[PDB]
């Protein structure tokens, strides 16, 4: 999608960057782009964060616009959920993109930037059973949102539905159980056309 | 305020798992008084399920 | 009146003489305190040691209190007693309960012909008093003993605003020259009968 | 959305003596303001404190 809308410099920030098979991500990478890099930045890590600054500094043309994009979370309805388990579980989900947000806003990469989207899932709005954790976590970065929205700053929640290209062919089920629920896919180059215009304007 | 949000996270995490117990969460102001127990709870009978 | 019972010859007439029984009582020795405690509550503690017996039940305005009036001595160790209970209690105001029954025979000697004098007619809707909590018969009506009930006996306002209720009163309008009646009207009609009936107070 | 209950929005009544209800705080003292509201209105409540 960064490519298709013709961004010239791009890096990508998260530890998979440096482990998955992201050379047929390279290889779509090679339409538009003329600077293409990865960190294998820890997002747990505040310091490693930081790391992130360097980017923004650097002869390469400045930061002008970032997308966290969405994330595992395990199971767990009300049952097989306590005070020990919620403490950790909680922390995990929410961890990296608060640190982030933070830290890009103390040293001005936040406003400093036209467009920053927070991850979040649409069966958030009404929740769903299983999945307290996740609901949790979305309630939380819908509140974060807001709290930097109304400081002046670009920063927009986005509570999508599951992206289309993430239905891994080898095991289709989680989009069924969705679908019976009337969930449906759409392809995630999509629902950014539909949003990352807007944060400047609306 | 951030901190609340784990109160918003379980009620709906009840709507949908004790199907037949009726709930209901209210937000009050942070800032301004509030307001009489028998306004919060009367209202809240008028709702059936959730 | 409002009722169609009576003329206002026959209000008139009826007001002018219950104001001078009136009198006597206001006039006495006797005193008169609210308690925060309900009717068993004060009646058992009426039962509960004998240093305290001197003053009774004189109305029963509200769930959540209840008056205690007559000689002023058994007024003040009631009201203290209560608050060594950890209860709140008003301070003193005057008698509200005829204090012999030599004051029976001074209201008899004044009522019997004044009322059998009054031109009363059949109810065109029924009429509740708070010395019945229940619909007046057309024998009751003109009886001097029944107007007397209300110097005797407690004052029964909670037991008629529930048969209101019982017998499909939606609204319920005050007319509040003395006393804010509204006030205990919505005290005691709000906890009773089915959930989410409309109660219209004004 | 939020949509103001503009229309319609009178508390009516809490529904009898069927059982007693539970008032948990933060603050001690709002559950016993609480517990002394619901008290006025003949309804029984009970205090609980972390």
């Amino acid at each position: 999608w960064l490519a298709a809308r013709g961004a010239r410099s791009v890096v990508l920030a998260g530890a998979e960057s440096e482990r998955g098979d992201l050379a047929g991500a390279r290889t779509t990478g090679h339409a538009g782009i003329e600077r293409l890099e990865h960190v294998a930045v820890d997002l747990s890590s505040a310091a490693d964060v930081a790391r992130l600054a360097e980017l923004c500094a650097d002869g390469r043309p400045p930061l002008r616009g970032v997308l966290l994009l969405p994330q595992p979370v395990a199971g767990g309805g009300l049952d097989e959920l306590d005070g020990a388990r919620f403490g950790a579980e909680l922390a995990g989900a929410l961890r990296g993109p608060v640190e982030l947000t933070r830290r890009f806003t103390d040293v001005g990469l936040t406003g400093g930037t036209d467009f920053f989207v927070l991850s979040t899932s649409v069966v958030s709005l009404p929740g769903r059973a299983g999945t307290v954790v996740g609901s949790a976590a979305d309630a939380f970065l819908t509140a974060l949102a807001r709290h930097h929205r109304q400081a002046g700053l670009p920063v927009v929640a986005a509570a999508w539905g599951p992206w289309l290209e993430s239905v891994d062919e080898s095991d289709e089920a989680p989009a069924v159980a969705f679908a019976e629920a009337g969930v449906y896919p759409a392809p995630g180059g999509e629902m950014l056309d539909a949003l990352l215009p807007l944060p400047a304007a609306g | 305020h951030p901190a609340q949000a784990p109160l918003t996270a379980l009620f709906t995490s009840l709507v949908w798992e004790h199907p037949e117990l009726p709930c209901a969460q209210v937000d009050l102001d942070p800032a301004e008084d509030p307001p009489t127990v028998v306004s919060l709870l009367g209202q809240v009978m008028r709702l059936p399920g959730a | 009146y409002a009722a169609g019972a009576l003329s206002l010859a026959d209000g008139a007439a009826l007001v002018t003489a219950l104001g001078r029984i009136t009198e006597r009582v206001a006039t006495g020795p006797g005193a008169s305190v609210w308690v925060r405690a309900t009717e068993d509550e004060v009646r058992a503690a009426l039962s509960g040691s004998q240093e305290q017996v001197g003053a009774a039940v004189a109305a029963v305005d509200e769930p959540g209190t209840t008056v205690v009036s007559g000689d002023a001595g058994a007024v003040a160790r009631v009201a203290a007693h209560w608050r060594a209970h950890g209860r709140a209690t008003g301070a003193p105001r005057p008698a509200r309960l005829l204090l012999s029954p030599d004051d029976e025979q001074a209201a008899l000697a004044e009522l019997r012909a004044i009322v059998a004098g009054l031109a009363f007619r059949e109810p065109e809707v029924p009429l509740l008093s708070t010395v019945t909590g229940q619909p007046v018969e057309p024998a009751e009506l003109r009886s001097a003993e029944h107007w007397l009930d209300h110097l005797r006996g407690p004052t029964r306002f909670l037991d008629g605003v529930r048969r209101l209720r019982t017998d499909g009163v939606t609204r319920l309008v005050g007319l509040d020259l003395s006393g804010d009646l509204t006030g205990p009207a919505g005290r005691s009609a709000a906890g009773f009968g089915e959930p989410g009936r409309p109660l219209l107070l004004a | 959305v939020w949509h103001a209950l503009a229309e319609d929005g009178r508390p009516g009544a809490i529904g009898g003596g069927t059982g007693s209800w539970l008032v948990f705080s933060d603050d001690p003292e709002r559950a016993a303001a609480w517990c002394d509201e619901l008290a006025l209105f003949g309804v029984p409540a009970v205090a609980l404190a972390g």
